[PDB]
């Protein structure tokens, strides 16, 4: 049971697929080639690795993942890797010629070209579950398939697959740095129109993760397999109340109902505290209420947006490894009573908790410390009102004098779809200023 | 899977594309023969972007030279690398052009046209995914600029969905040797508006204004010259032949730098140059590589981007690097000297990372800029048209092979539309 | 001529160039044409069908 | 001194 | 990665040419040109002494 | 994280700038080839100040040695020291000046300060955090005068927060070289102030009054000056470079010892300084450098506070000594002294403590200090200025190279006033 279908599409979904699954091969016992070291018990030993990986006749692991790119370049390095073997080779889908950072390329012309045959290989890959929580989609919205071919995949799945849920973590264009000129026009036409369609929809920015490896961890100069290795981590603690004991279990589902009031704000931010370098936990205890205080704080945060300009809609707590239920308690009524924390008017409750005993994983060669017990959190907060306001602020830009529409209107796609999917998004800006009002 | 149909006009267009297959070459293990003789896996991977496959294991380019005189065949054919190119591909004519557009594009260009229209018809139909073509040639000659031209109006008409790109040596003015070359320049810029995607600007004095001040080279010659222009030649198409943690192709950066269809003239330049003496003084850090992409004496066009505005940018880094520091430099430049860019768009970079640099090297950075600094290429062209033209000067070279004056009349205000439409995004 | 105004005129005021659709397999992308193949149904909406 | 053997055609060679 | 992020790497580093005659400058590393002259004074005196003969 | 960019101008500008550059490297241990042969490992921490990183373990000046022949300055680059320079940092013209601030200020300079913004922003942004430029130079040629009062114009503008050092070799009235000396010199001092923070005062008249009267020595050689001037020009940076008890980096040298921003000529003085026979008969002593500084006989500029009232005075202490002696030998030659202070400044003497030695060395000081009794450094170039311009005596070199006689004319109005600006505080 407790299956969980992964999708990775772009090459920054294939880059963190090969991050994650290289922890998870390490979290259980599989090996670079698939089989387990033997597994010297009767019959099947340990059965936790049902929920990513299957099992062959003959011993042999094969993932639950399906790897998507419209360059050839990128997954061919999977394909002739150190993980060649484990992965079935028609899981891992290549175009012949990319989106090339068009939106309108990614949708209509090279995107419906490739969505059927992809459609064909996640039917396969779910009708191999028992019980099937639901999809994760991992993309960027920069780029032309992780933007335009992937708000297709989030539309033939609602039609399909209905009111499964699906989730979505994604890489939110940085406010400062960028890689691209012509991203405003594709983070614009993606969130209008994954809006109605998505459950829930995680985002962090390459921005903020570069402040903590240089900060917090002693790695100067990161490149992206040392920010791939704190996606895992975030993805592997959401997914780790599925696989080892806990004390409070939670699933994929509590997550859409915790901090989802409204059905156009489905935006909540990542965070994960105990981040730390191996020169400096020789020196600190990490208890389970000094690890609760360091993902409220505006530095360790995963985006680059302050908490503190808004107001925390909910969260939800992900506490893993050797902790007490008790101390959880313990470190939950005391961030209430700060002033520098301000909980929104008609959320009295606020929160939402998960304990679980397995500690996290050291990686051979990895950055972080081998560390006893860690928390990851996911807050939905009105602060994220000030980061489509840097959006509106650069479509409008280049669109006043229309820049770049060419690029769009001849590649099959009318030119009255950029003048309305930036009117839907006027009402967001306003309909998150709504629940920002307290109600007198 | 990608693949590159050359094609290579002209003495210019023969004897750069000569020293440019020198470069690619060795960068993917081959001999002078042809065999591989390489020792890494990913020197054999992508090498179907440029070279085919003969029989014995032996690579053979996808090049097709262009020619209206017969001897810059002999010059090729007998050169260092003469003989990896399969012999059909060499088109030549037994009379030449002479300095002249009109027999280049009329007269004697046009019998020629149709015999490389069924070699690159042979050549662009053999391949699994074609991604498109390319061109080397001079604005300043008879072959190369005339039939160059002619050829580009036919790709176009016949396969336009592909990508047409084309690294012009457009005419030096003030290094000049030839009087009657601002006829043939004016009148093959409004061939080059409506039939290239990109277009890449080169001048022959900013490419001496590398090796006097640079360089610092005793003697230079035109094979050093060439030598600068196959360094950008491979940058642009490097993500297509080696993997990377972001990649980018010829139509990435052609999405990310064209806002309006009629403005693709570009400037580039390759960062780590380094004098001899100079070559132990330095280290191969990152702003070691941004500090001369964004030089102004760097540039591969003699046009200066402190006069204008930088519409887009673009930049493409070679090696193991990290994707930080290649992030933060790059917001660094935007930010000190933020007069040089335009408003309207608000981030003006696009940025890729390659993991093969050149061989023998550990680091490595190229450019492509758009600038509204360009217009000031043209109108140094326009001057020496009107005022060679308006008193009838070397007209009757062009009129009897049967042409008509409003034939110029027309591509004097063809251009002079490239000069204010470029005018007002000044404004 | 105002070339900022007219190059917004001609995206707005034209069609979109529909594509010929294309179908792939293999995982190794290799590219077919949808209705020349026997997937389709093309031939039984043909006029003189069943007469 | 030239030497044009390459270049000469095979109509008009020696 | 710690090659990266050495304290040390700029002096446990060569330049691209220690001298003239190194194995590790080749065509497409642009470090060595064609037309740098060290044959040019050699070849200035042996012009100049078949001059004065003829 | 403190860097100083080093600047230079002319034939006094690359004599200094050559042995200065000397002493540093054998003060922070390199080599005559660049590299490092130290023994400490306090020799390397703070030497980012002035040295760049090459590879292989190369450190090379954060220096530029500008000029307008290249006469004199191939001397610099085949001198002991001259194989650390990168050749690209000199900057050399085709035509000099050649004793005249006109040419240099407009024709020829203006057409040379072209390229060396291009290499002072060079060496500007490479700098982390820069601290600040130095300059040193001479007023009597051309090169140094004329177009070093116009780098100073124009980084001052471009750079407003930084500091701008000089040590200014203004020629002495009694020994010269130049007949047109004064119009060279009277004529910067005017930009001078406006552009630049702190001021010293390089003569080297006075530096005969020490090679005579405290070395001993028979013969001396412009390399024997050029010691006694970079032993200040070290003495003032040391505290960067070395950890102290009491530090004092050249912002705080300038922040007690400038009252207003027109009070900024320092007189240096340093102590140990005795003969090779007369070296074996005296201690290394706490009292033995406080005396010999307040002694009229050691002031690197020929002007005495006889005449004149120690405004603020500074003091920079070398070695590892106790500092209640640092304390109580500035009081006993404070209160002695009571009419040589002015007393609308109740203390005046400013401290530090750095406890490397200079090499070969145990202890050592260096004095900062402005007074009135530099008005009459002015009073002595100006009454020469006015003894030649009254009757146009040299005119016709400076007029036709694009100038005007108000030039000339506000000249002797700053003179008539910044003087007047020392002069009443007596």
């Amino acid at each position: 049971m407790r299956e969980c279908i992964s999708i990775h599409v772009g090459q920054a979904g294939v880059q963190i697929g090969n991050a994650c699954w290289e922890l998870y091969c390490l979290e259980h016992g599989i090996q670079p080639d698939g089989q387990m070291p033997s597994d010297k018990t009767i019959g099947g030993g340990d059965d936790s690795f049902n929920t990513f990986f299957s099992e062959t006749g003959a011993g042999k692991h094969v993932p639950r993942a399906v790897f998507v790119d419209l360059e050839p370049t990128v997954i061919d390095e999977v394909r002739t890797g150190t993980y060649r073997q484990l992965f079935h080779p028609e899981q891992l889908i290549t175009g012949k010629e990319d989106a090339a950072n068009n939106y309108a390329r990614g949708h209509y012309t090279i995107g419906k070209e490739i969505i059927d045959l992809v459609l064909d290989r996640i039917r396969k890959l779910a009708d191999q579950c028992t019980g099937l929580q639901g999809f994760l989609v991992f993309h960027s919205f920069g780029g032309g398939t992780g933007s335009g071919f992937t708000s297709l995949l989030m539309e033939r799945l609602s039609v399909d697959y209905g009111k499964k849920s699906k989730l979505e973590f994604s890489i939110y264009p940085a406010p400062q740095v960028s890689t691209a000129v012509v991203e405003p026009y594709n983070s614009i036409l993606t969130t209008h129109t994954t809006l109605e369609h998505s459950d829930c929809a995680f985002m962090v920015d390459n921005e903020a993760i570069y402040d903590i490896c240089r900060r917090n961890l002693d790695i100067e100069r990161p490149t992206y397999t040392n920010l791939n290795r704190l996606i895992g981590q975030i993805v592997s603690s959401i997914t780790a109340s599925l696989r080892f004991d806990g004390a409070l279990n939670v699933d994929l589902t509590e997550f859409q109902t915790n901090l989802v009031p409204y059905p156009r704000i489905h935006f909540p931010l990542a965070t994960y505290a105990p981040v730390i370098s191996a020169e400096k936990a020789y020196h600190e205890q990490l208890s389970v209420a000094e690890i609760t205080n360091a993902c409220f704080e505006p530095a360790n945060q995963m985006v680059k947006c302050d908490p503190r300009h808004g107001k925390y809609m909910a969260c939800c707590l992900l506490y893993r490894g050797d902790v007490v239920p008790k101390d959880v308690n313990a470190a939950i009524a005391t961030i209430k009573t700060k002033r520098t924390i301000q909980f929104v008017d008609w959320c009295p409750t606020g929160f939402k908790v998960g304990i679980n005993y397995q500690p996290p994983t050291v990686v051979p060669g990895g950055d972080l410390a081998k560390v006893q017990r860690a928390v990851c959190m996911l807050s939905n907060t009105t602060a994220i009102a000030e980061a489509w306001a840097r959006l509106d602020h650069k479509f409008d830009l280049m669109y006043a004098k229309r820049a770049f529409v060419h690029w769009y209107v001849g590649e099959g796609m009318e030119e009255g779809e950029f003048s309305e999917a930036r009117e839907d998004m006027a009402a967001l800006e306003k309909d998150y200023e709504e629940v920002g009002v307290d109600s007198v | 899977m990608r693949e590159i149909v050359h094609l290579q006009a002209g003495q210019c267009g023969n004897q750069i594309g000569a020293k440019f297959w020198e470069v690619i070459s060795d960068e993917h293990g081959i001999d002078p023969t042809g065999t591989y003789h390489g020792d890494s896996d990913l020197q054999l991977e992508r090498i179907n972007v440029y070279y085919n496959e003969a029989t014995g294991g032996k690579y053979v380019p996808r090049a097709v030279l262009v020619d209206l005189e017969p001897g810059t065949m002999d010059s090729v054919r007998s050169g260092p690398f003469g003989q990896i190119f399969r012999p059909d591909n060499f088109v030549f004519g037994q009379s030449g052009a002479g300095n002249n557009w009109a027999k280049g594009h009329y007269t004697e260009g046009a019998e020629l046209v149709d015999s490389v229209l069924d070699v690159v018809r042979k050549e662009a139909e053999s391949c699994d995914c074609l991604q498109g073509f390319q061109l080397t040639h001079s604005l300043g000659g008879g072959t190369g600029s005339g039939m160059g031209t002619l050829l580009i109006s036919k790709i176009r008409e016949e396969y336009p969905d592909r990508i047409m790109n084309t690294f012009s040596v457009v005419p030096s003015p003030k290094v000049s040797d030839t009087v009657v070359e601002p006829y043939n320049a004016t009148l093959s810029v409004h061939q080059l508006v409506e039939n290239t995607d990109e277009t890449y600007c080169i001048d022959n004095e900013a490419l001496y204004d590398i090796c006097f001040r640079t360089l610092k080279l005793t003697t230079p010659t035109y094979g050093d010259l060439n030598h600068l222009v196959s360094a950008t030649m491979s940058g642009v198409t490097t993500c297509l032949r080696f993997p990377g943690q972001l990649n980018a192709d010829l139509r990435k950066l052609a999405v990310n730098m064209v806002p309006f269809p009629r403005l693709h003239f570009f400037m580039p330049g390759f960062a780590p140059l380094t004098s001899r003496g100079s070559q132990q003084y330095r280290a191969l850090t990152v702003p070691e590589l941004t500090q001369q992409m964004f030089d102004a004496k760097n540039m591969m066009a003699a046009c200066d981007p402190r006069h204008g505005r930088y519409l887009t940018v673009a930049a493409v880094f070679r090696g193991r690097m990290s994707m930080k520091e290649v992030d933060e430099q790059m917001l660094n430049v935007q930010n000190k000297n933020s007069s040089y860019f335009v408003e309207w768009i608000p981030n003006n970079v696009k940025t890729a990372v390659c993991d093969i640099p050149p061989r023998g090297l550990k680091m490595s950075a190229t450019f492509i800029g758009n600038s509204t600094a360009i217009q000031e290429l043209f109108k140094r062209i326009s001057e020496q048209f009107t005022a060679m033209f308006r008193r009838k000067a070397f007209l009757h070279w062009y009129t009897g092979e049967g042409m008509d004056e409003m034939e110029f009349t027309e591509a004097e205000s063809n251009m002079n539309d490239l000069v204010s439409e470029y005018q007002q995004y000044q404004d | 001529k105002n070339f900022i105004n007219t190059n917004a005129a001609d995206v707005i005021m034209g069609v979109a160039k529909k594509p010929k659709p294309i179908y792939v397999d293999k995982r190794t992308g290799d590219k077919h044409d949808l209705e020349t193949s026997g997937l389709f149904p093309k031939y039984i909406n043909k006029k003189d069908y069943g007469i | 001194r030239k030497n044009c053997s390459f270049s000469t055609p095979v109509p008009l060679s020696l | 990665e710690f090659d990266l992020s050495d304290p040390l790497a700029l002096q446990k580093e060569l330049p691209a040419r220690i001298s003239d005659n190194d194995m590790r400058n080749t065509i497409s590393g642009m470090q060595k040109f064609m037309g740098e002259d060290l044959n040019f004074q050699e070849r200035r005196r042996f012009q100049k002494e078949q001059s004065r003969e003829w």
